[PDB]
């Protein structure tokens, strides 16, 4: 029941005193201390990535870049740098790899693909990759976002009430929020890319039909450091499927 | 004025302390004490400018002040000069916007070749004067002038582009507005006209043309078009 | 003084919210009011502008699946008016989204049921095909032409990594970034990507999209067990 | 009567769409716990802070 | 104009009679018909 008890006793049994406490609320403080600096770390990482992007002669906002289609150069460079960042974050060690890599833009629906907006052709003689600029532009059409929101909480007196009592390019945040989109997208691509680069093609018959059990292969594969699944309860209604 | 960032240190108030130095040199530094009444500031500046206008060569001001309030005081001077002109000699007195203009012209020179970063604006002014009449139309420099002054312009003070320039020259039967040739002494544009009849500038036609253009160019974004319109003359 | 005259602002804004929901799928809301739907309708009727859209929608009232015949010029004016009413910045709203919205109401009216409906009819019947194909076939047919396409750049692809070192600059940035409840916020972007999963296609769209999509997050359990061996 | 009936009628939520409840704990004592030894490996940074 | 006065009045009359008399929920009736009802009222 964890109703910790405690005693003091003088030499020669001259006196004995008792008191008691509980480990409760200590756990709450521990949880707060964890989540705080964890969020801090993640935010810091994001900031670093954005600052790295900032070097790249941003005569324009991001949105403009993809809203244009005439260029490919800037897009390719952005994609590449994203891949690099992910790889390094998995490998705390500088890398340059197979020094021949190229991109092609799937500029039309007839070249489009379900789901995965990115496709590595691992070696058609050499690696190539695909980019759906039209879709990417759809995603960045954004305006889904407004921060004025509300969020799940429960049992606050026990669970949360304690949490009640603690505390030029001068661009705004919404754009940065948007970056997370491509962060996640390139991550999801990196999964498949890494897998196939480490293994055969045929497992694409599974993974690309359904990624699914690929985590089983990833067992013992992850470097003992997590990526970008903090709010682990990502889910939607399911039983409604009415198959 | 001139600003470099040799110099004569001129006390910012006492007139005759530097008498005859203001005859001899042309490179005058100025100051002020913190307490100074703005009225006194104006007064001293006026006196200095009068004596300079008596002087035989254009000496150079330099002033060690934050100067935003000095631009305010310049606006005051503008009021003052108008007050005088209510009874005045109608002098062709030189005056300038001192910050917005300033930086703009600096950028202009920078984008051009800069044989003299110290070159006076009036230089460029007259240079365009050389060519205005032959093209009978208004230079963008002069248009941005009377545009980006706080007050004597399109005037962000009150958002008043309505101050369109009607420009006339000797013996003309016609004038040059902000917006093309106009007949003389009339309100800039007839309400009636050979109107921009919608059988041209039909949205549909514009759209079709735009589609054509975008297709051909392979351009995804950044294209907009507008039909031209006409005032008194075509 | 008419019954129409009461709150054009209310009608406009509410209708715009509903429409922006159904079309862009923007944001979570308790987006519902039957009376406001009716207000939307009458707000259409009160302008000759948008009369076309009204008529279109009215065609839906008999629920039948058919897609109306295009008449090109009027459809163009349609697009025009739609973008105008959405006040969106030239955001290239398109016939596909138009049709999806159209079908939205012919989905909604099907229900005479009033209590509530969790139902999320994510699919649309009417997508201009005889029958949905598999995905695999599409994968084949696309990849075929895909391999044809030539490279579009040359990555020099030698030894290159970018970085910058202005620690003070970076921390200034951090402090600029500090306030935002990113935790709360980024859910919106996640949902955006989700909706994009279906926006991807309107052509024999993948029927199943569910369990694997959840296994994505079950990767989190995989990771936690990896961390705990 | 049918006034009140209409009042009861017109509250009728419709056509909702996917939403998500990502908020909750991830971890607890049912997770690896920090060790004073590795915290020594951390704090040894003070043997470079020095000064 | 677009409005089928005939069918509008028909459905409105039927629905109103039914629903006003019964004072209760009825799964039969597509809400569309309610919409037509208010449309008819605003026209008439």
């Amino acid at each position: 029941c964890n109703k910790v008890r405690t005693v003091t006793e003088i030499v020669n049994s001259d006196e004995k005193i008792q008191k008691t406490y509980e480990l409760a609320e200590f756990d709450l403080k521990n949880l707060s201390s964890l989540e705080s600096y964890e969020t801090l770390k993640i935010k810091l990482a994001l900031s670093k990535y954005m600052a790295m992007l900032s070097t790249l002669e941003m005569t324009q906002p991001l949105l403009e870049i993809f809203r244009n289609k005439a260029d490919t150069r800037q897009i390719a460079a952005v994609v590449f740098s994203t891949l690099a960042f992910i790889h390094n974050r998995f490998h705390p060690l500088v890398t340059n790899f197979t020094n021949k890599m190229e991109f092609v833009v799937t500029e039309t629906n007839d070249t489009s693909i379900p789901g995965e907006p990115i496709l590595f052709t691992e070696n058609e003689g050499v690696l190539l990759c695909s980019v759906d600029r039209p879709s990417i532009v759809k995603m960045l059409s954004r305006e889904f976002d407004t921060e004025a929101l509300v969020n799940f909480e429960n049992d606050n007196c026990n669970v949360r009430i304690a949490k009640t009592f603690g505390a030029d390019f001068s661009i705004t945040e919404v754009e940065a929020t948007q970056y997370l989109t491509l962060l996640l997208t390139v991550e999801h691509a990196y999964l498949h890319y890494y897998i196939f680069k480490n293994y055969g093609v045929f497992e694409y018959c599974k993974s690309l039909t359904d990624h699914s059990l690929f985590t089983n292969k990833l067992r013992s594969t992850m470097s003992t450091k997590t990526s970008n699944l903090l709010l682990s309860k990502f889910k939607f209604t399911i039983e409604d499927f009415d198959k | 004025e001139f600003t470099y960032p040799n110099l004569r240190p001129i006390a910012c108030e006492i007139p005759l302390s530097h008498f005859k130095e203001l005859v001899e040199s042309n490179d005058f530094l100025l100051c002020f004490n913190l307490e100074t009444s703005t009225m006194v500031k104006i007064l001293s500046l006026k006196r200095i400018f009068c004596i300079f206008q008596y002087r035989k060569q254009p000496a150079r001001y330099v002033i060690n002040l934050p100067h935003e309030e000095i631009d305010n005081l310049y606006n005051k001077l503008n009021w003052e000069r108008t007050r005088r002109l209510m009874k005045g000699d109608v002098p062709s007195n030189c005056a300038t916007v001192n910050r917005s203009s300033l930086k703009y012209i600096k950028q202009a020179q920078s984008l051009l070749g800069i044989p003299d970063y110290s070159q006076t604006v009036v230089d460029f002014v007259k240079m365009f004067q050389k060519i205005i009449f032959p093209y009978q139309l208004v230079p963008n420099v002069i248009i941005k002038l009377n545009n980006f002054d706080q007050m004597v312009s399109s005037a962000p003070n009150k958002a008043e582009p309505y101050k369109k320039i009607r420009l006339f020259c000797k013996n003309d039967s016609i004038a040059i507005s902000s917006s093309g040739i106009v007949p003389i002494n009339m309100p800039d544009f007839s309400p009636p006209n050979t109107f921009d009849y919608s059988d041209y500038a039909n949205r549909t036609n514009i759209n079709f043309v735009t589609q054509r253009v975008l297709t051909d160019g392979g351009f995804s974004s950044g294209i907009t078009v507008t039909p031209v319109k006409y005032n008194y003359y075509l | 003084p008419s019954e129409e005259l009461i709150n054009m602002r209310r009608y406009r804004n509410a209708a715009r919210k509903l429409i922006h929901h159904y079309s862009l799928n923007s944001t979570s809301s308790t987006e519902y009011k039957i009376s406001d739907v009716v207000m939307t309708m009458i707000f259409l009727l009160r302008s000759e502008k948008y009369h076309s859209l009204f008529k279109l929608l009215e065609t839906t009232f008999d629920d039948y699946t058919c897609r109306p015949q295009m008449t090109q010029v009027q459809t163009d004016t349609l697009l025009d008016a739609v973008r105008s009413l959405l006040e969106m910045p030239s955001t290239t709203i398109d016939l596909t989204t138009v049709d999806i919205m159209r079908s939205s109401f012919a989905r909604c009216f099907n229900s005479p049921i009033m209590r509530y409906a969790k139902i999320v009819l994510l699919q649309n019947v009417a997508l201009q095909r005889d029958k949905r194909t598999t995905l695999e076939e599409l994968l084949i047919e696309r990849g075929e032409k895909i391999q044809m396409l030539q490279p579009q750049q040359y990555i020099n692809s030698g030894t290159e990594i970018p970085f910058c070192d202005d620690a003070e600059f970076l921390n200034r940035l951090l402090k600029h970034i500090d306030p935002y409840p990113l935790s709360r916020m980024y859910y919106n972007a996640a949902n955006t990507m989700f909706y994009t999963t279906m926006e991807n296609y309107a052509v024999s769209n993948c029927k199943f999209n569910i369990e694997d999509y959840n296994n994505i997050f079950k990767v989190m359990e995989n990771i936690r067990k990896h961390s705990n061996k």
